[PDB]
């Protein structure tokens, strides 16, 4: 008899948990490609381990 | 259990760790040249002379002065650790949340 | 309740949409008036100038930027040992094609004679780490020998 | 559960009876909610085509068949069932190659459609693989170069719009202003 | 009421949320990914990397 009180709810619990995924995915995948250090580590003294 | 559900994250913790290692490599191996197109490789004392003619001092400086800046280096990653380890409310921003 | 569901609903809607908007002044102020040094806020690639567009309930910017194309190896020397003292380049970097070395700028490759006026002399030659090892010429010798 | 001889529930929550004692035979047995989630439809467009792929989410699905005329239950038997951390998605087949996401699904898996062609599951790739050819006395510089335009697209105002009070509430009506006041 | 109280505090929760991770993707494009200028956007001193 409320009418659709329960559908905005759910609707805006949605857009939270799709805005999620969407501050992880701006933050972190800023490379188009997969990179990978060389077996080596001759840095000049620079140690990154 | 009252209608309370969790849902995962679409990105696992493994792929989010690949993600930073994928921009460290990177990073220590072409400098900033991997942001803005191809990445092109350079060796590190010459990337680290570049930004010390980024701040304003002369490259030369870098060369006549690079065991002890590397040494410098070394130390400073290596207190961090401890300096985050020793003070519990270190990582307080993520546990407020 | 209703009423003030919506009013609520539209509050918080109207805070984004302003961020958003601080958002797009702050481009038109820096992308479009100027020539950005920011990485990544005007583009991908190296910012040169932006073009605004009206559109309904927004704007839209054209960024042109610059990207390099084709890469090449080559050799290194952070500097040279000519006659006991370093020459470090000026602006460059030291390349080597194989059998000479040259002075370019980073971003692209235009090789030039390694002379006095694209290097400067900086202490000795026996504390870097890697010193190359050739000669440089002084372009005043030459018209005073002749 | 250790119980007291005195007591005859059991409450962590203090809203949920989790918990409770046999009257004739004095036996202590837990109480857990049977299962419930949510189903989630994965679908190209009706331009693609018009197979679709079900997910309950978050639910061992041993007992999907039995959860809830419309009984498709298992939608498809033939599709390979198979648990993900989401839940346990029908009508869609695992391949070992991975791909760029479109359809997100959960925990690292991501759906697609695709040559025939028929609604597949995968982990997402994350991007090609590259290796830097690093020495310490090696550079790289460009020979040419490119010019590109770039669009970014920015939202700047809203609708305004205005709603009044008492028309919306008490449209027309003496009686109804006169309690709303 | 209960529910609307949790999902309005949750609504602004998430807004304040997306401002700190786009003030993180941002510090991910200038810090990371280039040198910046910017005084103290990048810790105290002058930004090397
Ligand atoms: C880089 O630094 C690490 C320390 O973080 C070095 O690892 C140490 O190695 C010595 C001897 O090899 C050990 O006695 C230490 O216990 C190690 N420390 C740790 C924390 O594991 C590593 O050897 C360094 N690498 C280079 C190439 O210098
Ligand atoms: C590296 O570059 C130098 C400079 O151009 C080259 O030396 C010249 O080579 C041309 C042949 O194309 C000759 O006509 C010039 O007389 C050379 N100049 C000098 C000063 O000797 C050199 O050949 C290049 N090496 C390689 C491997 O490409
Ligand atoms: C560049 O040329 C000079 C030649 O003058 C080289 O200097 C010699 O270095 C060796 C090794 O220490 C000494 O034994 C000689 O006495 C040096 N020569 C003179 C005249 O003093 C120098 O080694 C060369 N550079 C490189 C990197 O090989
Ligand atoms: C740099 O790249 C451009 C491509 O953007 C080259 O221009 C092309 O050159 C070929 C033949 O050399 C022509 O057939 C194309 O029509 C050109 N394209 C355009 C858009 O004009 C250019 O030659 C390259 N420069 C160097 C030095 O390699
Ligand atoms: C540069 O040298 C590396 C050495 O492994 C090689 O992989 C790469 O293809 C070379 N690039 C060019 C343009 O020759
Ligand atoms: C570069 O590494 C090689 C070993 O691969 C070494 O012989 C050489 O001295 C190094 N040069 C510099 C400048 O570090
Ligand atoms: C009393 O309990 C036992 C089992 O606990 C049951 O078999 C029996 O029927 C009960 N008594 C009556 C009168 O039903
Ligand atoms: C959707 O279907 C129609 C029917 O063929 C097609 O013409 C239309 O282009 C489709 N939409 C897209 C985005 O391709
Ligand atoms: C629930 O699923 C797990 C696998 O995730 C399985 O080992 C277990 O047997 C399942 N439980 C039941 C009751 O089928
Ligand atoms: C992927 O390949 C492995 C063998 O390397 C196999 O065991 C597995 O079942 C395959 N999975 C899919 C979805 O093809």
């Amino acid at each position: 008899q409320y009418g659709s009180f329960c559908t905005q709810l759910n609707r805006a619990l949605t857009g939270i948990a799709v805005e999620q995924d969407k501050n992880t995915q701006e933050v972190f995948a800023q490379v188009k490609q997969i990179y990978k250090t060389p077996p080596i580590k001759d840095f000049g003294g620079f140690n990154f381990s | 259990f009252n209608g309370l559900t969790v849902l995962p994250p679409l990105l696992t913790d493994e792929m989010i760790a690949q993600y930073t290692s994928a921009l460290l490599a990177g990073t220590i191996t072409s400098g900033w040249t991997f942001g803005a197109g191809p990445a092109l490789q350079i060796p590190f004392p010459m990337q680290m002379a570049y930004r010390f003619n980024g701040i304003g001092v002369t490259q030369n400086v870098l060369y006549e002065n690079q065991k002890l800046i590397a040494n410098q280096f070394n130390s400073a990653i290596g207190k961090i650790q401890d300096s985050l380890s020793s003070t519990p409310s270190a990582l307080g921003k993520l546990q407020d949340v | 309740q209703s009423l003030q569901t919506y009013v609520t609903q539209q509050l918080i809607r109207a805070a984004e949409i302003r961020a958003s908007a601080n958002l797009a002044a702050t481009k038109m102020s820096e992308c479009v008036l100027g020539q950005s040094k920011r990485v990544d806020f005007c583009g991908k690639g190296y910012h040169l100038m932006s073009f605004p567009q009206s559109a309904p309930h927004g704007v839209v910017f054209l960024h042109v930027t610059y990207v390099p194309a084709q890469e090449k190896n080559f050799t290194t020397a952070p500097a040279i040992c000519h006659d006991g003292k370093a020459h470090f380049p000026r602006e460059g970097v030291f390349v080597s094609n194989g059998t000479h070395w040259f002075v370019t700028q980073r971003n692209f490759y235009e090789p030039q004679i390694i002379t006095t006026d694209n290097t400067f002399v900086s202490g000795n030659c026996d504390v870097v780490i890697g010193i190359v090892n050739n000669t440089v010429y002084d372009p005043l010798q030459p018209e005073l020998d002749s | 559960k250790k119980f007291l001889p005195f007591q005859q529930f059991g409450r962590d929550i203090a809203d949920t009876t989790d918990a409770v004692r046999d009257p004739q035979t004095l036996e202590i047995l837990d109480i857990t909610p049977c299962s419930f989630g949510g189903v989630s439809v994965i679908t190209p467009g009706t331009n693609t085509s018009n197979q679709v792929a079900v997910l309950y989410q978050g639910v061992n699905c041993t007992e999907v068949p039995v959860a809830i005329t419309p009984t498709w239950r298992v939608y498809s038997t033939g599709s390979n069932v198979f648990q993900t951390r989401a839940g346990c998605l029908i009508g869609a087949e695992h391949v070992n190659n991975s791909y760029e996401c479109d359809i997100p699904i959960g925990a690292g898996i991501c759906a697609s459609y695709q040559t025939s062609q028929s609604i597949i599951a995968y982990t997402m790739s994350l991007g090609a693989e590259n290796s830097v050819a690093y020495s310490n006395n090696s550079i790289a510089i460009p020979t040419n170069f490119t010019i590109s335009v770039t669009t970014e697209i920015l939202p700047v105002s809203m609708t305004k719009t205005s709603v009044d009070c008492t028309m919306y509430i008490c449209g027309d009506s003496t009686e109804c202003s006169n309690l709303l006041l």
